[PDB]
């Protein structure tokens, strides 16, 4: 009969044969993840294999039914995310070499002999605390001249052959293919092309400019100080002292960069080693927090299956914090918990992954995700965000009573704050420009190194300690350049991370400004939360974020008005030195 | 020893009325402010007491051995505590058990033993005039008593025994009973001032005692006491004078009265239901006070007689144990269906077992269904998953209400699911039970289709092979043990329940009883309720069919379960009865219209039987003017309260 509706009846057989292979697929990963021995990877691999060719084969199927008919825009979404060929309209003979491509940039970057001394911790420990000045330009430059050297001639090959594979599937370049994931067709009012996206992401960083030129001058006339005479007050931040190997996270300069020395923060670790909790209270403590935000409770089996504490070293699993959704109704949480305040946070992290998956279990198989692919970890960023305000802290019995707070902690809070989430978003932004542009092809194949220098300079402030030809290759020591992942994730998290927050600390009726603003005892938030939490990816995410926060758009705003206390005393602060820098001052 | 009393003249038995007396606490509830209809033993108002003396003077000691029908009602008018008790049995001769219930002068004792009672019992009281001083010295109830199996003795007082000189200053009043191995006593005392008869007023009387004596009560006798003196010369059978003191005695019968209770709880009237038709408008309308005006009662009043509930003689469990506990349930799209029948099941400890899930009834109510009688019960067990559980249900819809099990609207059933996750899951998968995904069309109610055609979902022939747009529609259930709550099997028994024509064949449990005739009585046949006098019937019908309804479609034949044979049902009289009042307000007079009497069926005559041609009319006086209507009589006639 008529194609949607033999569509509807192809979905139907599909949907119940791919919950149980995508189930015995994850209890197969599962088993490996906890027991790290022999016989369990055969397993793994064997699982992931069957979930493949059924998916490949299941895929061909889906081609025959044209996708004009179908008109019920549910059934188009399904058949739109199982129609795409991905990688295999290339032909046979460059699959291979472009996998080995891939395998061999993996490993390349994996394995890395600086001598001898590997990355993990080898480079990263020096890096990260050495407060040598030419100790870590040592450790700077060799990776930058042996594990950028190995990949420049194979990320040419990358370029063109991932290009080639975007053309074929009506899209212009790999970029574009990166970029459609933001991308709403059909419903009127709520469209959004992979155009827009190059847009807002410039409206809204010329936005958010001055924070960052106020926090860089800070930072550089306070590192000023410790490294005498190399850092000049016109001139950038040379690229191997921002307390990172590749400069991504300011975190490491709170060591030196305190505004008030004296004052210490909410450590709390004591407080609950006196108490002695048992490395598992803490996640009934979450739980407890969200039952009372207004979200159901948590599965039984989430209590006996998951495994909260490492076995010991009679079982060995790798255990970085992580929450699996299994299907078939079956949670688990990944954590070797310790008694610290960083595990009292990621609980909470991880608990709110985990109510993020219980929502939309009602959804078919293929629309059981986030709206977008920066959703997920928005929702699980606000609870470990309200979940740190020494106010609900105060309601537990830890965190002593009377503890009267002061506006010189909130700077020093503030300021650990921002040098983290403000200080990356001009590398992200700047990263994922520089491969769109070179993707595109605006940038010849000439003007590789010539080029991400001069976006350094100009957006990021950042000079290089050493000049850098044609031949080198920064960009692809990074783990998501060279690994072939998305980076405009982590831009775009941030945003959401700050409009939630603002939305729901305005439903909770909390007075006064937003870095203290907690959620917990307000019904109405958590109505609020799980109305956009159970649809899934079933609406556009316009409509999703439209029923939170109350636009079609992302904003910046939310973010600057967190930080508004800092800003005026940065503001005030950095009168007596410079604002801004300049492009001519290289350290060489 | 005992002594037989000489000397007490004759006289003949003297009788009285009660003025709305013997009222009691029919249950141990607080109430207030508030009108209670109950049903039990209670004396009728107005009704005709015996009345028995002791008075000197004539002698008179009356004692006499009275009967206990029902329960007594005991009253005693006393100033000097000549009444001292009762003792109550059959025989009273030591061949079987009797009840003694005394006050001697410092203990109260209650004694269930085999008693040689003497044939006149008494006791005696002592006045000595050289130091005025009144003592007990006789106590001449019994010879012996053996086997004793009840025993109580109060707490030593000292009682007053002086004699009075005035009129009667205190009311004693008592009720006793006899129900299921229980006596029981319920009892007020009143002040009075009055010389004789039995007073006006009301008073309801408190539960007392209830004593487990288990005996066979049928007569009773009452132990009062004697004055000896210097002014009574004789010897032990003629030497004693009596003492004055009264009492009454009156008979309970089943009576339905309605109850008022004030706003701290206690009975302060009463209206005996049956006692005329005027009650009847009182007790219906649920108040003291009638308005003005013409009331239907109802047909001629036997009272409550007796109760029966018939069932059939069946004493074979249904096999409940079976359906549920089965080894192997089924899998959903070839159901089971097992038909029970010729059995007497009791459900209630299937409620109780509190192993299910969900226990949902549609219908039916929850606790009736325990005694009931149907035609036939199916039952129909299989698995499912825990999420589509909610489908089970009339008039909902889903891939298990559509293609594998469909429910009508009228079910008359009842759902039990529960959790069976320990049973029918394994490790890597329980693939055995599968379930139709795909079908042409909706099932009706009631139907399988066990086969395997293959789905041709689209416009190609599909030729009898599958593959593209050709699909198979049986698909399997994955259970696991590691699964959810939604993804976990529960098993499934659905009930039905189904009657026909057909003589009853599931019924129970419920222990039936003897059938009376000639009496207006109570009746359950087959869980049919009535009220009504059964008559022997000399008529027949046919083999499949078990009632008989008239225009009306009343139940007016009902045939007997046990012995099969055909009862009628008259209602407790055949006539038309109707109340016309002026007001409670204004007056208590009535008169009552007999709708189906040519003046006789009518509760009295009276004077003043005029007949219209609505009825025979008692109670009104005709006159050959002709006023406006006041009150509507009926055809053409009216009435009014003049002078
Ligand atoms: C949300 O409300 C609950 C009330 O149930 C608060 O719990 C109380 O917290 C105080 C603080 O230590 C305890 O002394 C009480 O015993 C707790 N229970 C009750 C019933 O009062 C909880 O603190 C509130 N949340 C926040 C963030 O304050
Ligand atoms: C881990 O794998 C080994 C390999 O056979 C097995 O013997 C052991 O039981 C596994 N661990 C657990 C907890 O089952
Ligand atoms: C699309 O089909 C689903 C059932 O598969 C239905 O619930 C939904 O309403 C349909 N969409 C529209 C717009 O009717
Ligand atoms: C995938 O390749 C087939 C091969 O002809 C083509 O028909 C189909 O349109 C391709 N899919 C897309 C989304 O272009
Ligand atoms: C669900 O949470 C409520 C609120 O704390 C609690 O009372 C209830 O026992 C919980 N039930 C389960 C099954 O966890
Ligand atoms: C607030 O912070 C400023 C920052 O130096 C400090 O000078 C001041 O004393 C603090 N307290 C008040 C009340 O301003
Ligand atoms: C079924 O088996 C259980 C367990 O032995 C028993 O308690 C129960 O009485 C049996 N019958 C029914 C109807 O549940
Ligand atoms: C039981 O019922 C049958 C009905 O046919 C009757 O014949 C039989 O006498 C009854 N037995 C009794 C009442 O003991
Ligand atoms: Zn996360």
């Amino acid at each position: 009969s008529t194609i949607e509706e033999q569509a509807k009846t192809f979905l139907d057989k599909f949907n119940h044969e791919a919950e149980d292979l995508f189930y015995q697929s994850s209890l197969a990963s599962w088993n490996y993840n906890t027991n790290i021995t022999e016989e369990n990877v055969q397993n793994m691999n064997n699982a992931g294999d069957k979930w493949s060719a059924f998916l490949k084969e299941q895929s061909t199927l889906a081609q025959m039914y044209p996708l004009q008919e179908i008109q019920n825009l549910t059934v188009k979404l399904q058949l739109q995310a199982l129609q795409q060929n991905g990688s295999s309209v290339l032909s046979e003979d460059k699959s291979k070499r472009l996998n080995t491509i891939l395998n061999t940039m993996s490993t390349i970057y994996s394995t890395g002999k600086v001598c001898c001394l590997l990355l993990e911790p080898g480079l990263n420990e020096i890096m990260a605390n050495s407060l040598d000045y030419n100790e870590r330009l040592w450790a700077w430059e060799s990776w930058r001249s042996e594990v950028g050297k190995q990949l420049r001639p194979l990320y040419e090959e990358y370029v063109v052959l991932k290009n080639e594979m975007a053309r074929a599937n009506h899209y212009e370049d790999y970029g574009d293919y990166w970029r459609g994931d933001y991308e709403v067709n059909g419903v009127d009012g709520y469209d959004y092309s992979r155009g827009q996206l190059i847009e807002d992401v410039e409206h809204t960083f010329e936005e958010i400019k001055p924070l960052y030129e106020h926090l860089h001058a800070y930072v550089r006339a306070k590192l000023m100080n410790a490294y005498p005479s190399y850092i000049s007050p016109i001139g950038c931040l040379p690229a191997h002292l921002l307390g990172d190997m590749w400069g991504r996270f300011w975190t490491n300069l709170y060591s030196l960069t305190v505004p008030f020395g004296q004052k210490p923060n909410i450590d709390v670790t004591d407080a609950m080693v006196d108490q002695a909790w048992d490395a598992q209270r803490i996640f009934k403590e979450a739980e407890k927090f969200f039952v009372s935000v207004g979200l159901p409770n948590m599965t039984q089996g989430f209590w006996e299956n998951s495994m909260l504490t490492d076995p010991g070293n009679v079982q060995k699993a790798v255990c970085h914090p992580t929450a699996w959704d299994l299907g078939k109704g079956d949670f688990r949480i990944l954590m070797c918990t310790k008694v610290t305040m960083d595990d009292f946070l990621t609980a909470h992290h991880e608990m709110g992954h985990i109510q993020y998956d219980m929502a939309y279990a009602a959804q078919p198989f293929l629309l059981r995700n986030g709206a977008n692919e920066g959703f997920h970890e928005a929702v699980g960023e606000i609870m470990s965000l309200s979940a740190a305000t020494p106010k609900h802290l105060k309601s537990i019995g830890l965190l002593s009573p009377d503890f009267q707070e002061d506006n010189e902690t909130e700077i020093n809070f503030l300021l650990k704050q921002a040098l983290t989430i403000v200080g990356t978003l001009p590398f992200t932004y700047m990263l994922e420009k520089w491969r769109w542009m070179v993707f595109k092809g605006e940038i010849p194949k000439d003007q590789w190194m010539k080029k991400w220098w001069e976006m350094k300079r100009e957006i990021v402030g950042v000079v290089e300690p050493v000049p850098h030809d044609e031949t080198y290759c920064d960009p692809a020591s990074l783990f998501h350049v060279s690994n072939d992942y998305s980076f405009i994730r982590y831009y775009t998290r941030t945003l959401y991370q700050f409009q939630f927050q603002e939305a729901l600390c305005q439903a909770a009726k909390h007075e006064g400004p937003l870095h203290k603003c907690d959620i917990s005892n307000s019904t109405e938030a958590g109505q609020k939360l799980f109305n956009m939490l159970r649809l899934g990816k079933s609406e556009p995410w316009t409509l999703a974020l439209e029923n939170v926060v109350g636009a079609k758009n992302m904003n910046v705003r939310p973010l600057l008005n967190y930080f508004e206390p800092l800003f005026t005393w940065l503001k005030d602060q950095n009168k007596n030195s410079f604002v801004g820098w300049s492009t001519d001052w290289s350290p060489y | 020893q005992c002594v037989n009393l000489t000397t007490r003249t004759q006289l003949p038995p003297a009788y009285t009325n009660s003025f709305t007396r013997g009222v009691y606490y029919p249950d141990k509830v607080f109430r207030s402010s508030v009108l209670h209809s109950t049903q039990d033993l209670f004396l009728p108002f107005f009704s005709n007491v015996t009345w028995f003396h002791a008075i000197h003077v004539t002698k008179r000691f009356d004692n006499p051995v009275l009967p206990f029908n029902d329960g007594v009602y005991f009253a005693s008018t006393e100033k000097s505590n000549i009444i001292r008790g009762w003792i109550f049995g059959t025989t009273l001769d030591s061949k079987t058990q009797s009840l003694l219930i005394v006050n001697n002068a410092t203990n109260v004792v209650i004694k269930v033993c085999e008693f040689q009672f003497c044939n006149d019992p008494f006791l005696g009281v002592y006045y000595h005039k050289n130091n005025k001083s009144w003592m007990e010295s006789e106590f001449r109830v019994y010879s012996s008593a053996n086997n004793c199996t009840f025993e109580y003795v109060s707490q030593p007082f000292l009682m007053d025994l002086e004699g009075k000189q005035g009129n009667f200053k205190n009311l004693r009043e008592f009720v006793f009973k006899n129900i299921d191995g229980y006596f029981k006593i319920y009892s007020k005392h009143t002040p009075i001032n009055l010389v004789r008869d039995l007073p006006q007023g009301f008073s309801a009387l408190e539960p007392l005692v209830d004593l487990p004596i288990g005996i066979n009560i049928t007569r009773f006798q009452t132990l009062l006491a004697l004055h000896r003196s210097y002014l009574t010369p004789g010897d032990s059978s003629s030497g004693w004078t009596a003492g004055a003191a009264a009492y009454y005695v009156g008979y309970l019968q089943p009576r339905t009265f309605l109850l008022k209770y004030n706003e701290n709880g206690t009975i302060t009237d009463a209206v005996d239901c049956a006692l005329d038709p005027l009650s009847e408008t009182k007790c219906t309308l649920k108040s003291f006070t009638v308005e003005k005006g013409i009331y239907q009662t109802s047909n001629f009043r036997v009272q409550p007689t007796e109760s029966i509930v018939r069932f059939p003689n069946i004493t074979n469990l249904c096999p409940f144990g079976e359906v549920f506990n089965a080894t192997r349930f089924a899998s959903v799209y070839a159901w089971n269906r097992k038909r029970i029948s010729n059995c007497v099941a009791d459900y209630s400890v299937l409620y109780n077992s509190a192993s299910f899930s969900t226990f949902k009834c549609y219908g039916v109510s929850p606790t009736k269904l325990n005694d009931l009688c149907f035609t036939n019960v199916y039952a129909d067990s299989f698995v499912i998953r825990g999420d589509e559980v909610r489908q089970i249900a009339p008039g909902q819809t889903g891939k298990i209400a559509d293609y594998n099990y469909k429910l009508p609207d009228d079910f008359t059933g009842c759902v039990i699911a529960w959790n069976s996750n320990n049973l029918d899951s394994k490790v890597g998968g329980n693939y055995n039970y599968l379930y139709r995904l795909f079908r042409k069309s909706n099932l009706k109610p009631f139907e399988r289709d066990i086969s395997t055609e293959i789905y041709q979902a689209g416009s190609t022939p599909c030729n009898g092979v599958e593959g593209f747009n050709c699909y198979f529609p049986l698909q399997s259930y994955g259970f696991q043990p590691t699964n959810g709550v939604g993804y976990q099997p529960y098993r499934v028994v659905v009930l039905s329940f189904e009657l026909l024509h057909a003589p009853a064949t599931v019924c129970g449990p419920k222990k039936s009883t003897n059938l009376v005739k000639n009496k207006c009585v109570n009746f359950n046949f087959n869980g049919l309720t009535g009220t009504g006098v059964l008559t022997e019937s000399n008529k027949k019908f046919l083999p499949f069919q078990q009632f008989g309804r008239d225009i009306a479609d009343t139940t007016d034949a009902v045939r007997d379960p046990q012995t099969l044979e055909i009862l009628d049902i008259t209602p407790c009289s055949f006539g038309g009865v109707s109340v016309i009042t002026p007001g409670t307000n204004t007056s208590n007079q009535v008169a009552v219209l007999y709708q189906d009497v040519n003046c006789w069926r009518v509760y009295s005559t009276g004077s003043n039987v005029f007949q219209t041609r609505a009825g025979c009319l008692i109670g009104a006086e005709h006159v050959n003017n002709s006023y406006e209507c006041d009150i509507p009589i009926g055809a053409g006639i009216c009435a009014s309260y003049q002078t």
